[PDB]
RNA sequence: UGUAUGGCAAGUCUAACCGGAGUAUCCGGGGAGGCACAGGGAAACCGACAUGGCCGCAGGGCUUGCCCGAGGGCCGCCGU
RNA sequence: UAUGCCAGCUGGUGGAUUGCUCGGCUCAGGCGCUGAUGAAGGACGUGCCAAGCUGCGAUAAGCUGUGGGGAGCCGCACGGAGGCGAAGAACCACAGAUUUCCGAAUGAGAAUCUCUAACAAUUGCUUCGCGCAAUGAGGAACCCCGAGAACUGAAACAUCUCAGUAUCGGGAGGAACAGAAAACGCAACGUGAUGUCGUUAGUAACCGCGAGUGAACGCGAUACAGCCCAAACCGAAGCCCUCACGGGCAAUGUGGUGUCAGGGCUACCUCUCAUCAGCCGACCGUCUUCACGAAGUCUCUUGGAAUAGAGCGUGAUACAGGGUGACAACCCCGUACUGAAGACCAGUACGCUGUGCGGUAGUGCCAGAGUAGCGGGGGUUGGAUAUCCCUCGCGAAUAACGCAGGCAUCGACUGCGAAGGCUAAACACAACCUGAGACCGAUAGUGAACAAGUAGUGUGAACGAACGCUGCAAAGUACCCUCAGAAGGGAGGCGAAAUAGAGCAUGAAAUCAGUUGGCGAUCGAGCGACAGGGCAUACAAGGUCCCUUGACGAAUGA
C-alpha cells in the first residue's frame, strides 16, 4: 500500500485517462506505478538520448536520472525528475510531468515508454 | 497486523513441534559450528591462500575513466578552454589521500581534450589521440621507465 | 501569491508577496513522519531493575516431594517468570534505542510542506480551527513584536475575526486513565500559532492553545501539531520573509 | 515541581513555618483596598465569613488555628455531637474570608501596612 | 540478508562535536568517515559495450496484416 | 416428598475488579571525601504518663548566638494532665555548646564491661622526653597496583574460548591513572605532551589457520600547558625548629647555576616581558534556596458539599502542577516577570612583584648501568621473526656516542636522546541535592508505599515475608431494654450514605446459609450441540407468533 497522496492521486488519474480515452498506456503505467518501488524505472538520459526520437513523447513510469548526455529534442514525462535531470533536458527538450501529460494527450498517442 | 501479532494462541509460534525451540542443538551448535562437519555445505573451503603486502609499501591509485571527463566538459567551465584543456588531478574526488590520479580508458572521447595526469592506459591514449588530441603527463608521472 | 499585511488595529495596511515555499505541495505522510520523529525523539530511556527477582539463592528441590520444579526459597517459590516476586521475562530495558532517525531533505520538506498547508483555508478549517477569514495566514506588521500586553493580543485578534479560535481552546479536558498520577491529568485543544523574527511572542503566550515561534527554527510540529497539517498562524512581515529561505 | 506527587508530597511535609501559607483567606473588599493584598494569614481573633460549606453565610470569630491540620475553628460553627455537645467543625481557610482583623500585635500590624512584604 | 514504504540520486548519509533556542525535543553547522561511482590478479601489475547483430512481451505507429519496438532473451565484442 | 441436581434471589465468606498514590523504577543536571580534635557503625540511655520509629546524649525529642519566621507551640501520634510563647516560642538557615559505653580503638584485659597513668604498634624529626608529627579505619560505585577460576563455547576435547571475566590481597582521590618523545613513519619540504569521544575497522594481526580473537598510525572532535632535577662550573653563600636565646641539619654537598629552542666554561652582541617563585583575586554561567507576585469566590437550578449546567464578569511576561466537601488561570499554595543569598566554577582567569628571553665564535668540561643489548625458561598480547612483562645467566658505548623507523647484519637516510622527577583542563561513578517520565500502580513496581532488612528461620556464614483506602466533618453512636457482661443483641442517635461503624471506597469468582423456579426416592454416566414439547417469567433495553382462505410456486411429484 502506497503512503504517497500525490502518487495515489496520479495513479487515479492515469486509470480514469485509460478507462474514459482510448488509450493502452496510462493503464499501463498505472498497473507499473502500483507494483513495488524496486520494480520502478530509474533512467538515466545517456538511455533517452539512444532510445528515443523527435516528436514522440517520451514516458518514463518511474524517475528520471542524471546520468549522461541528451542531444536530441525530446518531450520526456515521468512521475518525477532528479534536479539535475530536468535541467540537462530543458536544455535541449522539455521535462514534463506524467500529471500534465494527461491532459496534453489523454489518448496516449505517439508515445514511447522507457524504463 | 504482523505475523508476530497474530502468534498468541498458536501454542508454536511456528515452531513445528514443540520439542524444536531448544538450545544450540537445533542450530547444530554455536556460531559457525561444524562448518566442515555436517554443515560444511556453502561455506567457504577451509586453508590459507596468498600472502599480504604491508599497508605503508601499498599505493592506491584514483582512477578515473574517459567517459566521465568527456561528459562533463560543458560543466566543467571552470577550467580551462583551448584549440578543452583539464588538468585530472582537479575533477577527481578524494585526489587528496591517494597516492596518484589514472586515466582508464571506458566509453567514447566525443571531443578534443588535452589531458594532465599521473598515469595513462594503452586504452585512454588511443581514444584522445584517435579523437584529435594530446596527452600530457606529469613531473611525478616521470615513474614509466 | 499576494499576502495582506494588517497592522495593530486590524486595518489593511498594504501588502507583500506569499513567498514560494507556500505553493509547496501538501504531504500529510511527510509532515506526519516529522512529527512521529519530533515526539519520539524526546522520550525518555526506562527500564525495569535489572536484578529485580534477582536476588535470592531460591534453588529447585527437583523430583520427589511432589511438586513441580519450581526455584523455592523458606518454602516460596521465587526468580523465576511464573513465579510471584519473580523476574519479568521480558522486560522494558534501558539499553533500547527510542529515537527515530530522519533525513534532512525529508525533514526539510516536511516544514516546507506544513508551512504551505498554512496558506490554504479549507486545510485549515478542516484541521479544526474556528475562524472568520478567507485570506490565510494572518500576516501582520512588525510592530506586533513590541507588544507587551496579553490583553492587548486579544483586541488584535478580535479585529482580525480570529479569535474565535481561542475560544475553542478555552476548555481543558482531563484525560482518562492513570496518566493522571504522572502529572498529565490535563490536555487542550492547539490554537494559533504565532511566528515573530526576534523574539517569540511574550505578550501571546499565555493565550490558551496557542504556541509562540520564530522563522528561523519553528518547526513541523509548532506548524502542524500532532501531524495534522493546517495551522491557523500569525506571521510577522519580517518573519513572511525569513520564512522563504527555509 | 510539576508532578503531583511531590506538590502533596511539599505541602504534607511542610515544616512549621511554611504551614503558615496553607491558613491563609482572602480579604474582604475594604481590608484589600486598606492593605494592598488580596489575602492574609487568619489568626485567632479575626472575625471571618464562611463562604463554601453547608455553613455558607454565617459570620464568626476565629477561636483556633491548627497548623498542623492546615484547619481553623470559627464560633458557632459547630457539629452536635451523640451526648449533646456542640464541637467545632474544622474550616478550611480557602472556603473562608476576613471580615475584621486582630491588630494586638504590632509585627502583624507593620506586615500588613508595608508595600514590601506580606502578611 | 530480504521485503514494503518514503527522501535524495551518480551520488547519498552524516558521527563525535559546535552555535542557536522555545534548552534532553527542536533550527542551523559538522562529509571525519562509510557505502556506491570498475574490475581482474596471491602479488607485481594491468585496466572495461554513454551499443555491433538477431529474436521479441508490453506500449506506440499505419493505409489493420506491416513497421518502431524500452524492459527481457540469444550472440558478438571489451578488461583481467 | 426425604438425601439431592441446575439456575437465580437475600445475606455471608473472600478480596478480584475499577478508581486513588505518601512507594518504587529509569533517565538527566549539580555536587562529592570522612577519621586519633577518636570516624563510619553498634550498645545502652533519654519523654509527665512512652512499647516501636525518629531525634538526642547524663545539659539526652534537647542548650546558646546571629539571621529569617510568626501567634502560636509541646516529633511520628487526633490522649489525659500540665506547660511554654509579645522577655517574640514553634519552625528554618548558619555557627557554637554538650556529646555515656563499645567501635581503627591506641595503658592492660573483656561478648559494649573491668583493672592499675598510657599516641598500643610501626615510623620521621628530635630539646633523645611520646617533646612535635605521621600511619591505622570508613565510603554507592568509579580509580590504580597485585593474585586469578570454572561452568560455558569449539555441538566431544587438550591449545583456543568463557576471561584477565568472577572472586581474592593492597592502595589513592573527588575524581583516579596518563603526560611534554631515545614519539610517529598517510616516508614527508610532513605531525608534534596526555586522556577521552566519533571514525579508522571487524581493517592489519592472532588462531587444532577450527570455533573464535582483534589493535594502531592518521583523521574529525573535546580540552589544551608546559615544566623541575642529576652533572659540568661555583663551594657554605643554605635549610629546619624557636618569640628570642639557643638547638638540629649540611663538604658522603645545604645553596647558586643548569636541563636539546643542550647546558657549562672563555671572548664578545643585544636584550628581557619566556620561564619559575610569590601577592592579589573576580565577572559570567551553572546548581540550590528565598523575597515579591495579576484577576469572581456574583445570579439561578441541581447537590450533603459547586470545583457542574445556564447567565454575567476578570487577569494573563502568570492557561505549569497541587490544594480546596465534584471538571478552579481569577478560592488557597504556586506559576510568568524582577530581584536576593549560598555553593561550585576558583585561590582559577585577568592584573601585579620579582627573576631575566636570546644570539655569535671557541672548547672531545657535563648529560641517569646490571641499564641498552644477547641467550635459557615462562606469562601476556592482535603483535605476527615484528606486544608488553617476570625470572635465571651474560652484558656496551659516552654525543667524535646512542636508541628508533614491525626479521637479522653493515652502509646511507629520516626521527629522537632511555636508564631521574612534576604537571591544570576535557573523560569514570552516583553516595548526596534537585529535576524529569508514551515506565509500574499494592500478587505490580525495590525484598521493603505498612513495624522492612521489620516479624521470623539457621550454631554460623547467611536467609527473609505479608499487611495501603471510614467520613465533607468523628459528627467514631447519648439514652433505654437484655445479658455473667466496657461482649454481643434489640431499640435508638449521626450522616447524602452505616449494605461508609473501625483491616470501615468498590466488593468479582470459587464457595456457605436461607429461599424461589424447574426436576426428583423404577432408574444409567463427557454433563452438551441442533430440533421439538412441559412448566416458570413485573417494567426496561427484543416484537413478534398461531389458524381458515388466497397469491406465488424450484427440484420433486401423485
Ligand atoms: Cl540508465
Ligand atoms: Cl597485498
Ligand atoms: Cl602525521
Ligand atoms: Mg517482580
Ligand atoms: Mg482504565
Ligand atoms: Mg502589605
Ligand atoms: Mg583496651
Ligand atoms: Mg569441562
Ligand atoms: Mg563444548
Ligand atoms: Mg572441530
Ligand atoms: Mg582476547
Ligand atoms: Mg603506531
Ligand atoms: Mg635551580
Ligand atoms: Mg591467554
Ligand atoms: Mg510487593
Ligand atoms: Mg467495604
Ligand atoms: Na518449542
Ligand atoms: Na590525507
Ligand atoms: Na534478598
Ligand atoms: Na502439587
Ligand atoms: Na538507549
Ligand atoms: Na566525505
Ligand atoms: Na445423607
Ligand atoms: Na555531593
Ligand atoms: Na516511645
Ligand atoms: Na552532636
Ligand atoms: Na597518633
Ligand atoms: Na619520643
Ligand atoms: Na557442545
Ligand atoms: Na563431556
Ligand atoms: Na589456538
Ligand atoms: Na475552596
Ligand atoms: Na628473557
Ligand atoms: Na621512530
Ligand atoms: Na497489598
Ligand atoms: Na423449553
Ligand atoms: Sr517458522
Ligand atoms: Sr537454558
Ligand atoms: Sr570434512
Ligand atoms: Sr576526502
Ligand atoms: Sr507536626
Ligand atoms: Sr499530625
Ligand atoms: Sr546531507
Ligand atoms: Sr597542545
Ligand atoms: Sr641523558
Ligand atoms: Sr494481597
Ligand atoms: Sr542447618
Ligand atoms: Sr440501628
Ligand atoms: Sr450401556
Ligand atoms: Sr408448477
Amino acid at each position: 500500500s502506497k503512503t504517497n497522496p500525490r502518487l495515489s492521486s496520479l495513479i487515479a488519474d492515469l486509470k480514469s485517462a485509460a478507462r474514459s480515452s482510448g488509450g493502452a498506456v496510462w493503464g499501463d503505467v498505472a498497473e507499473r506505478l502500483e507494483k513495488p518501488r524496486r520494480t520502478h524505472a530509474e533512467v538515466n538520459l545517456g538511455r533517452i538520448e539512444r532510445y528515443a526520437q523527435e516528436d514522440e513523447t517520451v514516458v518514463v513510469p518511474g524517475k528520471v536520472l542524471g546520468s549522461g548526455v541528451l542531444q536530441k529534442d525530446v518531450t520526456v514525462a515521468a512521475v518525477d525528475f532528479s534536479g539535475t535531470a530536468e535541467t540537462k533536458i530543458d536544455q535541449v527538450g522539455e521535462a514534463v510531468s506524467l500529471e500534465q501529460a494527461i491532459e496534453n494527450n489523454p489518448e496516449g498517442s505517439h508515445v514511447r515508454v522507457i524504463r | 497486523t504482523s505475523k508476530k501479532k497474530r502468534q498468541r494462541g498458536s501454542r508454536t509460534h511456528g515452531g513445528g513441534s514443540h520439542k524444536n525451540r531448544r538450545g544450540a542443538g537445533h542450530r547444530g551448535g554455536r556460531g559457525d559450528a561444524g562448518r566442515d562437519k555436517h554443515e560444511f555445505h556453502n561455506h567457504e573451503p577451509l586453508g590459507k591462500s596468498g600472502f599480504k603486502r604491508p599497508q605503508k609499501v601499498q599505493e592506491e591509485a584514483a582512477t578515473i575513466d574517459v567517459r566521465e571527463i568527456d561528459e562533463n566538459v560543458t560543466l566543467l567551465a571552470a577550467d580551462d578552454v583551448a584549440e578543452f584543456r583539464v588538468d585530472v588531478r582537479d575533477v577527481v574526488e578524494e585526489a587528496d589521500d591517494a597516492d596518484y590520479v589514472k586515466v582508464l580508458g571506458a566509453g567514447q572521447v566525443r571531443h578534443e581534450l588535452t589531458l594532465i595526469a599521473d598515469d595513462f592506459s594503452e586504452g585512454a591514449r588511443e581514444k584522445v589521440e584517435g579523437a584529435g588530441g594530446s596527452v600530457e603527463l606529469t613531473d611525478l608521472g616521470e615513474e614509466r621507465q | 501569491m499576494q499576502a495582506t499585511i494588517y497592522d495593530l488595529d486590524g486595518n489593511t495596511d498594504g501588502e507583500v508577496d506569499l513567498p514560494d515555499v507556500f505553493e509547496t505541495p501538501v504531504r500529510s505522510d511527510l509532515i506526519g513522519k516529522a512529527v512521529r520523529a519530533a515526539q519520539a525523539n524526546r522520550k525518555q530511556d526506562y527500564g525495569s531493575d535489572e536484578y529485580a527477582g534477582l536476588r535470592t539463592p531460591a534453588e529447585s528441590f527437583g523430583s520427589g516431594r511432589g511438586q513441580a520444579h519450581v526455584p523455592k526459597q523458606d518454602g516460596r517459590a521465587r526468580r523465576v517468570p511464573q513465579a510471584v516476586k519473580g523476574r519479568s521475562a521480558h522486560p522494558p530495558k534501558t539499553e533500547k534505542d527510542r529515537s527515530l532517525d530522519l533525513n534532512d531533505k525529508e525533514r526539510q520538506l516536511a516544514v516546507r510542506s506544513a508551512l504551505a498547508a498554512t496558506a490554504d483555508a479549507d486545510l485549515v478549517a478542516d484541521r479544526g480551527h474556528e475562524f472568520d477569514r478567507d485570506e490565510v495566514p494572518v500576516v501582520v506588521s512588525d510592530d506586533f513584536e513590541d507588544l507587551v500586553k496579553t490583553q492587548e493580543v486579544v483586541s488584535l485578534l478580535e479585529a482580525l475575526d480570529v479569535h474565535a479560535d481561542i475560544d475553542r481552546a478555552d476548555e481543558t479536558k482531563i484525560k482518562a486513565g492513570q496518566g493522571s498520577a504522572r502529572g498529565r491529568k490535563y490536555r487542550r485543544p492547539a490554537s494559533i500559532l504565532f511566528v515573530t523574527s526576534d523574539e517569540p511572542s511574550t505578550a501571546a503566550r499565555n493565550l490558551a492553545g496557542a504556541d509562540v515561534a520564530t522563522a528561523s527554527e519553528v518547526n513541523t510540529e509548532d506548524l502542524a501539531p500532532g501531524g495534522a497539517p493546517g495551522r491557523l498562524t500569525v506571521f510577522t512581515e519580517s518573519a513572511l520573509a525569513e520564512v522563504a529561505e527555509r | 515541581s510539576k508532578q503531583p506527587d511531590k506538590q502533596r508530597k511539599s505541602q504534607r511535609r511542610a515544616p512549621l513555618h511554611e504551614r503558615h501559607k496553607q491558613v491563609r483567606a482572602t480579604l474582604s473588599a475594604d481590608l484589600r483596598e486598606e492593605y494592598g493584598q488580596r489575602n492574609v494569614r487568619v489568626n485567632a481573633g479575626d472575625t471571618v465569613e464562611v463562604l463554601r460549606g453547608d455553613f455558607a453565610g454565617e459570620e464568626g470569630e476565629v477561636i483556633n488555628v491548627d497548623l498542623d491540620k492546615a484547619v481553623i475553628h470559627v464560633e458557632d460553627v459547630t457539629l452536635e455531637k451523640t451526648d449533646g455537645e456542640e464541637v467545632p467543625r474544622p474550616l478550611d481557610t480557602s472556603n473562608v474570608r476576613v471580615t475584621d482583623l486582630d491588630l494586638e500585635d504590632e509585627k502583624r500590624e507593620a506586615r500588613l501596612e508595608s508595600e514590601d512584604d506580606s502578611a
